[PDB]
């Protein structure tokens, strides 16, 4: 009830948590659905290529991986009398993650969709869609780093 | 990297210390496995892809 | 404790290596041999140094709580 | 279209609950000033940060699927032109880059605030500056980000044809890529006398 | 019938595929018709002339039959092949530095520095004892094992991540040099040396202590900093300016293969108009940012009394607003300063 | 010596070859054979199926679709190719072989075209038995149903 | 015979690895029961993870027996 450490504090909290593996997720279901569709229409042609092809659905999943990442850092710092500030810094690092997570996924699933359709066509096309899927994963962990830097910022000096 | 590799020790095998006895050791033995391929699966592999 | 002269030393001992190396590098492969050798040596200084002045004066202190008082 | 009887219908309610309040005699409760005055400015640091690197992040990510899936299908004929193209890769995350920068040097100014001087000028400016400039900041990476996306595609597109067409193409990219550069300048002179929350 | 060809196809094509070639390669030939001489060009390196020669020599032994100089080199000025002879060992590194696109003919070889730095920027991403020590023991089966899996057929992913093996064992090797640099085996440090950090005497549970310094970590950061409140705050800085720093070096030891091309090609106008423009460029915008993250090291802020100069504010300032210095980092810094800002932008 | 190419691209001089046709076929052997020339395409300025040899790699590319005919027929009725002997050609090198003589060439190409003639006929009839069966099965089929 | 080689190299590092943690805990490692979050009894952890490196030997000698065969 502290003027610094008012009752609706820990919400920010809570609800940043929550988003850092709901966008995450989102994210990386929507780079699972797309990189799949991508898959299971390569693999009627090309069924050699069936496991050189899933990385795109990995990558995705690392995107979740980030997200859990962060909503188990932000439950450290979690409490009834956290400050607004200590809130305010979950709250921002877990929208970071997340919209970087969604962001990334959704990259992912569209360029490893395309890779996957056309590395079956063109074999040299493999290293340009895992660089592109780097790229696009890269995003999200630099979202990470975000949340991260924010994070190392919750409770230190907080009253 | 570092904090990919310190939360999955805080998931994974930190957890395992607390427990004790017969239960302990199995769910060390089971974080263990889980960890070691949680492991070179994300981090060795594709964190180091 | 130590100053930047303990850079500057490891920094002359490297050198030297280096040097040395250039001159009795083995005939079959020596450009290979030369720049890997000298290049490792190089960089793995150049970050053990980079590590070795981030801890000379730092201006952070290592600030905890959870510390056992026994230790 | 239900999202826009939803729109009209907000907009009612707004235009009905102002009349109203301005009628009766309490039109001074809708105050936007005391709104700013009262909420606290870590949620505008903390806002703006979040949101510029996640719009960064966001147009990052537009730009390098719209690039990747065009040099991809370039690609099925001309493999050669990926390696090429991957420098509209890197102008697309160049704007991460930026933002990643900026949320950097933001949170350099999260310092907490003593109680008495929690809402003080010079805190509210911070929250204030932090918030723009990160919505500037990303806002313009995004726009970068899929402008370069576009220019990419296009580049990609076109030197799979010929590829005298690439480096002219480049040119425009770097126009492109300009414009998140622009904003990262006006992003950081927005925060350069934001001090920290004190 | 088709199992007396399963014992005999396999040859008969491999025949038919020779044939086929020798005459696609006679097929680009410049036939004089009065003549009976076929005349055709190819690019041998200057070092197998004489081997190819010797060869021709013993073919011509070998039908007897008695011809005029088959052998004839010429001075043209076509662009010769980029050939790097590579070893087992640097075939996955100029493979890397090949698939981005072929160097010039003599151009300072890519492949070369690539061999160390590529693994180790992986291992500074990286940097992990215990992971590290996981990918060494991986290349390493490759790596011991690499007769029987030459001899056996390999996949796509086999074929891969084995011609690149020695690749695989010089990322793990680094990277288990700078996890020791990181202090980090699985997560988790090694309290090999003593630390420069001694806590308090004594206090209560639960009290936030501080740490004083009593010295300097000798290899690799203090093993103080685990677990701390503000680990992050010291890691992230290090980790950045390590970052500057190491990629300033490698940029201006890229900038020189530059320089080297030029004096290699006897381009001087190159050198000019090129090479010492952005080398100036450079080093007075990023190189006189990583010198001043060098020395803002190398000072005793604490105990000097002066206040430690933010240097992302001074980079800042030095093009946002020339000639302004909050805190001084060196005497003459705004002079300094703003002469390298007119370097720069002449 | 040879240079250990590596800091930079090895030295290379065009070499020209006066090669008559009475031993261009040897010459173009030990040359594949040595693997160290890329031969420049001085005949570019003359458009396809006009070059000097253009009806010999023609034969060739033939034999070539009548050996893929056969593997596609030994995939079908699955039998396993027998691999040849990489050794015999050292498949690399500097070594010298002795190379097929142009009747053991001329052999092969007879050999490949009678042997496709004797195939796709046997093919033909087989293909033929099998359908006229196919339909009688069916009809065994038909007539196995209940009342 | 895939499943014995991949349960035979994670057995061997579980006996290193875990060998090693029970080590440390068993001489109060500061980096492993040194905090308050740490757990208190560093012996009974020593122990416990003494019996699960054991039970991951037992499986490295039977995946070694049956790979050796
Ligand atoms: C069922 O658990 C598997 C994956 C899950 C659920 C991972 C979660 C932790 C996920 O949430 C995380 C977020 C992503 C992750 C950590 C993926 C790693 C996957 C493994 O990869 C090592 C494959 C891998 C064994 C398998 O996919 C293939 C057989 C393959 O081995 C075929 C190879 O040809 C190919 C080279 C290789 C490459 C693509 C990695 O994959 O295990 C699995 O399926």
């Amino acid at each position: 009830m502290t003027e610094l450490c008012p009752v609706y504090a820990p919400f920010f909290g809570a609800i940043g948590c929550a988003s850092a593996i709901i966008f995450t997720s989102l994210g990386a279901a929507y780079g699972t659905a797309k990189s799949g569709v991508g898959i299971c229409a390569t693999c009627v042609l090309r069924p050699d290529l069936l496991f050189k092809n899933i990385v795109p659905v990995i990558m995705a999943g690392i995107i979740a991986i980030y997200g859990l990442v962060v909503s188990v850092l932000v439950c450290y710092s979690l409490g009834q009398k956290q400050a607004l500030y200590t809130g305010f810094i979950q709250l921002g690092a877990g929208l970071s993650v997340g919209l970087s997570g969604l962001a990334a996924g959704f990259a992912i699933g569209i360029v490893g969709d395309a890779g996957v359709r056309g590395s079956s066509q063109q074999p040299r096309l493999f290293v340009g869609m895992i660089l592109i899927l780097i790229f696009a994963e890269v995003l999200g962990l630099y979202g990470l780093i975000v949340a991260l830097l924010l994070n190392s910022r919750a409770t230190q000096d907080v009253v | 990297h570092a904090q990919l590799s310190s939360v999955l020790w805080t998931m994974t095998i930190q957890i395992a210390f607390g427990f004790r006895g017969f239960v302990g050791v199995f769910m060390t033995v089971a974080l263990f496995a889980m960890w070691f391929a949680l492991t070179c699966a994300v981090l060795v592999l594709m964190e180091g892809t | 404790m130590s100053s930047f002269y303990t850079v500057v030393g490891v920094f002359i001992v490297v050198s030297a290596m280096s040097v040395l190396f250039w001159i009795m590098a083995p005939k079959n492969n020596q450009a290979v041999w030369r720049s890997t050798v000298i290049l490792t040596l190089a960089m793995m200084f150049l970050m053990w140094a980079i590590t070795f002045l981030c801890q000379l004066h730092p201006l952070v202190a290592p600030r905890r709580s959870d510390l056992r008082p026994e230790f | 279209s239900f999202s826009h009887f939803l729109y009209y219908l907000v907009l009612i309610v707004v235009i009905v609950y102002g009349l109203y309040k301005l009628f009766t005699g309490h039109g001074s409760d809708i105050n936007f000033g005391k709104f700013l005055l009262r909420t606290s400015p870590y949620m505008w640091a903390n806002l703006g940060i979040a949101l510029c690197v996640g719009l960064s992040v966001v147009g990052a990510a537009w730009g390098i699927f719209i690039t990747g899936s065009s040099m991809i299908g370039a690609g099925v004929r001309a493999p050669r032109i990926t390696t090429k193209n991957l420098i509209s890769i890197i102008f697309c995350e160049v704007v991460a880059i930026y933002g990643l920068i900026i949320a950097i040097v933001f949170s350099s100014k999260l310092t907490v605030a003593t109680a008495e001087n929690m809402y003080s000028k010079s805190n509210l400016y911070t929250g204030y500056s932090l918030f723009w400039a990160g919505i500037t900041v990303g806002a313009s990476n995004l726009i970068c980000g899929i402008a370069v996306g576009i220019t990419g595609a296009t580049a990609a597109i076109s030197d799979a044809a010929d590829s005298a067409l690439f480096v002219k193409i480049l040119v425009i990219e770097i126009f492109g890529s300009i414009l998140g550069l622009l904003g990262l300048i006006v992003g950081l002179l927005m925060a350069g006398k934001a001090s920290e929350f004190q | 019938e088709l199992y007396a060809i399963a014992k005999e196809l396999d040859s008969w094509f491999q025949d038919v595929t020779r044939e086929k070639a020798i005459f696609e390669i006679l097929n680009k030939s410049n036939y004089d018709t009065n003549r009976k001489i076929l005349i055709a060009e190819g690019w041998i390196p200057r070092d197998e002339l004489a081997t190819l020669q010797a060869r021709l020599g013993e073919m011509i032994a070998r039908l007897g039959i008695d011809v005029p100089s088959i052998i004839q080199v010429l001075d043209t000025n076509h662009t010769p092949p980029t050939f790097h002879r590579t070893n087992k060992f640097t075939a996955g590194f100029q493979s890397i530095c090949d698939c981005y696109g072929i160097a010039q003919y003599r151009e300072i070889n890519a492949g070369l520095p690539t061999i160390v730095t590529f693994p180790f920027m992986f291992a500074i991403m990286f940097g992990d004892m215990g992971h590290g020590f996981l990918m060494t023991l991986a290349a390493l089966s490759l790596v011991l094992n690499e007769k029987k899996i030459n001899k056996m057929k390999r996949g796509e992913i086999f074929d891969m991540a084995f011609t690149g093996r020695y690749i695989i064992l010089l990322m793990g090797v680094f990277s288990m040099y700078t996890g020791f640099l990181y202090n980090d085996i699985f997560s988790k440090t090694m309290t090999i040396f003593k630390s420069g950090w001694k806590w308090p005497d004594h206090w209560k549970k639960g009290e936030s202590i501080t740490a004083t310094s009593v010295g300097t970590y000798p290899i690799g950061l203090d093993w103080a900093w685990h677990g701390t409140e503000n680990a992050l705050l010291f890691s992230n800085s290090y980790k950045m300016k390590l970052s500057i720093l190491m990629g300033f070096i490698h940029m201006t030891y890229s900038y020189f293969f530059s320089l080297a091309n030029h004096l290699y090609f006897n381009s001087m106008i190159d050198i000019i108009g090129n090479f010492i423009p952005g080398l100036l460029f450079m080093q007075g915008i990023f190189g006189y940012l990583s010198v001043c993250i060098v020395y803002k090291w190398a000072v005793d802020w604490v105990k000097d009394g002066k206040p430690a100069p933010g240097l992302l504010n001074m980079l800042i300032n030095m093009f946002l607003s020339p000639g302004t210095i909050d805190d001084e980092l060196y005497p003459h810094q705004a002079k300094v300063q703003v002469f390298l800002l007119l370097m720069a932008l002449v | 010596e040879k240079e250990e190419a590596i800091f930079r691209s090895a030295e290379m001089a065009l070499v020209q070859f006066y090669i008559p046709q009475e031993i261009s076929r040897d010459s173009a052997y030990t040359l594949g054979q040595l693997g160290l020339v890329q031969f420049r395409d001085l005949n570019s300025k003359v458009r396809a199926f006009q070059r000097t040899f253009v009806n010999e790699i023609r034969r060739l590319d033939n034999v070539e679709r009548q050996y893929r005919y056969f593997y596609s027929l030994l995939k079908k009725h699955d039998i396993k190719l027998y691999e040849g002997d990489t050794d015999k050609y050292l498949d690399g090198s500097g070594e010298l072989y002795v190379p097929p003589s142009g009747s053991v060439i001329d052999d092969y190409v007879r050999n490949a075209s009678y042997l496709e003639e004797r195939l796709i006929q046997m093919e033909d009839a087989t293909d033929q038995i099998e359908v006229q069966k196919n339909d009688l099965e069916q009809y065994r089929f038909i007539l196995q149903s209940g009342d | 015979t895939g499943k014995a080689w991949c349960c035979t190299v994670l057995s061997a590092f579980g006996v290193v690895i875990l060998s090693v943690i029970a080590h440390l805990f068993n001489t109060n490692h500061e980096s492993f029961v040194g905090s308050i979050n740490d757990p208190e009894d560093g012996p009974a952890v020593a122990h416990t993870v003494y019996l699960a490196a054991l039970v991951y030997l037992v499986f490295f000698v039977f995946c070694g027996f049956q790979v050796y065969l």
